[PDB]
RNA sequence: GUAUGUCUAAAGUUAUGCUCUUAUUUACUAACAAAAUCAUUGAACUAG
RNA sequence: AAUCUCUUUGCCUUUUGGCUUAGAUCAAGUGUAGUAUCUGUUCUU
């Protein structure tokens, strides 16, 4: 089933997720740390 | 990967030294300037305002980038 | 927020701040997709 | 045709249902709800302490300049 | 579908709690697949 | 005068090996299959 309309509320689980990626991949690959969240984008993640 | 690599050290030409060469003939190598040259020896007054009332060694910054810049984006 | 409380949504609603809000806790029972 | 338009109407009707997460849940109104009435609970709380000594003061005040 | 890589195997004889049964969820991969509304027409076609 | 183990100091001893237009863009998919995987239930223990 598609998503259009990413967003919502950022969940704790959202939270952890990105703080490991980032400290992977950094402050400048946004779109690769959305790609391990499946309801916020790239922009919302930088955000 | 690991085939992406800084340069280490450069080849030497000791190497190439020791190798036996071949007989090809190379265009820029042919025959020319075989003979080497030597020296010798009211309209006015109702406006609010009016008359009436360099180099830098910075080139990201001087005043030809900032006009070139200004020129080429609009 | 500061400035407003200095100079004193709803269900169905998109919420145009939710990136400065505070994390959900996750409740004990993590669903199937996170 | 009738049934093919039915499908297409509940698989709609299904992307329609899997975005209302982009919406504010009763849940997580309450929630935020909850820190803001907290967060004013312990704003009382820490006041209270505040004028509960604030209003005594005076009285020691006086008592310390006796002597 | 390529680039490209690998394989091909006797003889032509060198002297001495933790799992299981099984019904699902999720992800990835598939040049596999002629899929019924919107006098019969995507149709052999796409690759760094 | 000679062992053994601690603690600090020193040594870092498997201790991020280039470049460009962040090199570029994308992350909506049916059936069936393949691989991994999830909850439960008995069973193993």
């Amino acid at each position: 089933v598609p998503i259009y309309v990413k967003g919502g509320v950022w969940t704790n689980v959202e939270d952890q997720i990105l703080k490991a990626a980032v400290q992977k991949y950094g402050t400048h690959q946004w779109s690769k740390v959305a790609s391990l969240l499946q309801k916020k984008t790239a922009r919302q993640s930088e955000l | 990967t690991t085939s992406h690599r800084p340069q280490l050290e450069a080849r030497s030409g000791a190497k190439a030294a020791a190798y036996t060469p071949t007989g090809i003939e190379h265009a820029r190598l042919l025959p020319g300037h075989t003979t080497l040259k030597y020296r010798k020896f009211s309209w006015r007054k109702g406006t609010a305002f009016g008359r009436h009332k360099g180099y830098i060694n910075d080139m990201t910054k001087s005043e030809y980038h900032q006009e070139f810049l200004h020129k080429h984006v609009r | 927020e500061r400035y407003n409380r200095l100079l004193e949504l709803k269900a169905g609603d998109i919420n145009p701040n939710a990136e400065t809000q505070m994390a959900r806790p996750d409740n004990g029972d993590l669903e199937d997709e996170e | 045709r009738s049934n093919a338009i039915s499908k297409q109407k509940q698989y709609n009707g299904l992307v329609r249902d899997r975005e209302s997460f982009t919406r504010l849940s009763k849940e997580d109104l309450e929630f935020y709800q909850k820190s803001k009435n907290e967060l004013l609970k312990k704003e009382k709380e820490l006041n209270n302490y505040l004028d509960v000594k604030a209003i005594n003061f005076e009285k020691k005040k006086k008592a310390l300049l006796m002597e």
